[PDB]
DNA sequence: ATCAATATCCACCTGCAGATTCTACCAAAAGTGTATTTGGAAACTGCTCCATCAAAAGGCATGTTCAGCGGAATTCCGCTGAACATGCCTTTTGATGGAGCAGTTTCCAAATACACTTTTGGTAGAATCTGCAGGTGGATATTGAT
DNA sequence: ATCAATATCCACCTGCAGATTCTACCAAAAGTGTATTTGGAAACTGCTCCATCAAAAGGCATGTTCAGCGGAATTCCGCTGAACATGCCTTTTGATGGAGCAGTTTCCAAATACACTTTTGGTAGAATCTGCAGGTGGATATTGAT
């Protein structure tokens, strides 16, 4: 069993191009893409808490992760959604 | 009066756009194979390739060397041609670092 | 029983997320928020990606996205060139772009 | 008995390569140079795609072989499984 | 209480005079040793990491760090790297 | 006291109970063969035999016994495949090799 | 009468062009230079400055320079790690 | 008296092979401290700085720019030039991907 | 060729900043012995997919001819960088409060660990479906000779 | 500029392979719910070492003069682009045997997990020690002018 992040690319897909399809190919990229982007935070994330002595990565080190690897731009966005998404997950059960 | 011919450099040009607009590999795919093959072979014998294993080093190949001719063509034209050279294939290696 | 994707108003997988940074070894510990914010940020950013990918698809009057559009998308955006800047899309061409010194006449 | 294969990589290949790489004029000693290239940019992937398939004691390399040992050069690679 | 700060200089040193007896090294020159030695250390190690995730494994062993120094150190360097390591752990599995 | 330690057992001057410590501390797998450190220490010594060895000579040849900054940084690009290991590194107060292209030259 | 990107002087810039080599410069390199080494620092501070409030300190210190260092690619020997 | 005076080049000549030969910084410190602690100020106020900390930027920014001046070297050389020009950085840059 | 002006060397000298040897105090290692657990090789084997031999055919490589114009060599001159001596303002060196960097103690929110229960993302397989490559024609440039 | 040879542009069209569509199986996830452990935030504090100010130190800013380099102009030869004839080898559609990768159970050698004992590398402060960077002198090589 090969797991691969391509229903929840399609379904982002959906939202913002509601009637866009994508070749086999193309999603074969885009998970090349995630799970590239998620091992560079991640890595970024461990030498970070290593780097001061800590054991545990939380949403915190993801962050700065985030900002040390991204761009202007996109690390301003990725932040809030990021922050975003932990405040309303607090938020609830 | 007869016969029609393209000055030299308009179907370059014609050339460059066609290449430039699209995807499909330009070298032919076998004998791309027995070149890796071959290569493979001389490092350790009685190996096997899954097709994809091929097709991704052609891939990764023609990316870095289309990558290369572009940092070349750069460099001719920094002396002035227009026309690329061995010299600045190499110049351009020295300084992406495969020599330096 | 609601899913961590679903208490976070996310797409991605929460629980998978935190799963893969687990078994990744990246640390002894991995808080809760940890893997909430990276699927949140992996989300927005093939969201930028796709947003970006189906436009080139409709500017070559295409439905599906290819990886040339993924290409396309990726080298003509400043920010996602540099992220990808050491990247190669397989099948996804290269920007047309001819040095002016290479064009003909005189004007 | 593979042997001169690295004339496979014909002049018009070269010249479409170039092409797509905006490339206007190609000097005749292009053609050779290139390939001199090539061949140590494949010896370079495949001698560390090769080493990961004997670490996992395979005789066949996969295309995540090769995806790896892209990585490890810089040159990460999308579309293959990495 | 000043909390510890470990180093490879005693070890670089030792090192230092079985090569090269009369010799000597300035601070600065065993901070960079001390420098290299984390470098390859993390680059060795950060690789062994890497080769057991792709082969699913849970444990680095000697074959890791075998495989690690194949694909990091040039030609000439990882041969005497390997059966330097080669030696050692023979050497050590061959005693009380 | 019988209570060898691995480095001698292997017999390294580097620390096999300090690279083991190490190892499974930085988070590279859940578990650690006993004679990975033992490789690992054995490689690291090495290389460090490797450099000090160059850089004493580099100092021998500028009539000095202690070796400085400069004298590794000789060491490694004088030589091929430390100069490629250390192709991405920066040896702090080490300075570049004497060396100015021909063109650059007085016409003698 | 003070600017610091131009406090990095023409005499200094020199020494360094001839460290690299270099036998003759032309005027307008001395501008270029400061404004190169204006992006490296800023590239390289900023990753540092953002190690420094990952560890809540108001001091950078050179491990926060040297990790970014080590992130640019940029390597550095001798100031720990 | 006997206005003695070197040729051009003679003494950039004698400078190369000096610095060569040496490893102390060149550019002055406090002129260079107070430019990275202005570069920094845009990024978090009221920051202090270990000394050594800023001496490991300037190792490392000293070191950068002598390697760039490399590379540009070889790219006015490659125009047929001895006069380094920005023309020459530019393209150096960009080949390395800090740039087309 | 011939000095004359400078830069560069080399052998020697010595003061001190930084290397060393010294001794002890000790927490943190690192080694050791016992009990418990488990990753992962050995062994059997189902099954994907790699190598390969086959055959037909036209896309594309090869090799030639011919001459356009790009590269490179040479001459030449306006100008801009090199060298230099002039004059001094900024850097550097060494001495002194205080801010934070850390070391300790503490304790609480938060992270294993473990046991069930429940939701689901794969997928093997079938059947249905749709975007689009790729063939066609003819309308709109682009080129290049005149 | 008028014109003929060609390539580009492009909307229309339809066979097909690649994509979307179930239906079902479902076991490995992912979630819910106690019990147990603990990392690291938080408050407090001591000692560095960093920012600051003064004075002694030495490098840089500045204007002049002209050597020589860079680039504009001119020139010619030959190499590289276009076009064309010829024909082979890649590519394509298919099938086949079997190598070898990968699924599954089995079980031991190696690893983790405390607990106890011993060694030791790092730190602190004191005293002792030394390689060598500059400083001098005098010889001589280098460079630039006549």
């Amino acid at each position: 069993r090969k797991e691969s992040y391509a229903i929840y690319v399609y379904k982002v897909l959906k939202q913002v191009h509601p009637d866009t399809g994508i070749s086999s190919k193309a999603m074969s990229i885009m998970n090349s893409f995630v799970n590239d982007v998620f091992e560079r935070i991640a890595g970024e994330a461990s030498r970070l808490a290593h780097y001061n002595k800590r054991s545990t990565i939380t949403s915190r080190e993801i962050q700065t992760a985030v900002r040390l690897l991204l761009p202007g731009e996109l690390a301003k966005h990725a932040v809030s959604e990021g922050t975003k998404a932990v405040t309303k997950y607090t938020s609830a059960k | 009066k007869k016969p029609h011919r393209y000055r030299p450099g308009t179907v370059a040009l014609r050339e460059i756009r066609r290449y430039q607009k699209s995807t499909e590999l330009l070298i032919r795919k076998l004998p791309f194979q027995r070149l890796v093959r071959e290569i493979a072979q001389d490092f350790k014998t009685d190996l096997r390739f899954q097709s994809s294993a091929v097709m991704a080093l052609q891939e990764a190949s023609e990316a870095y060397l289309v990558a290369l001719f572009e940092d070349t063509n750069l460099c001719a034209i920094h002396a002035k041609r227009v026309t690329i050279m061995p010299k600045d294939i190499q110049l351009a290696r020295r300084i992406r670092g495969e020599r330096a | 029983a609601k899913t961590r994707s679903s208490r976070a108003g996310l797409q991605f997988p929460v629980g998978r997320v935190h799963r893969l940074l687990r078994k990744g070894n990246y640390a002894e510990r991995v808080g809760a928020g940890a893997p909430v914010y990276l699927a949140a940020v992996l989300e927005y950013l093939t969201a930028e990606i796709l947003e970006l990918a189906g436009n080139a698809a409709r500017d070559n009057k295409k439905t599906r996205i290819i990886p040339r559009h993924l290409q396309l998308a990726v080298r003509n955006d400043e920010e996602l060139n540099k992220l990808l800047g050491r990247v190669t899309i397989a099948q996804g061409g290269v920007l047309p772009n001819i040095q002016s010194v290479l064009l003909p006449k005189k004007t | 008995v593979l042997r001169d294969n690295i004339q496979g990589i014909t002049k018009p290949a070269i010249r479409r390569l170039a092409r797509r790489g905006g490339i206007k004029r190609i000097s005749g000693l292009i053609y050779e140079e290139t390939r001199g290239v090539l061949k140590v940019f494949l010896e370079n992937v495949i001698r560390d795609a090769v080493t990961y398939t004997e670490h996992a004691k395979r005789k066949t390399v996969t295309a995540m072989d090769v995806v790896y040992a892209l990585k490890r050069q810089g040159r990460t690679l999308y579309g293959f499984g990495g």
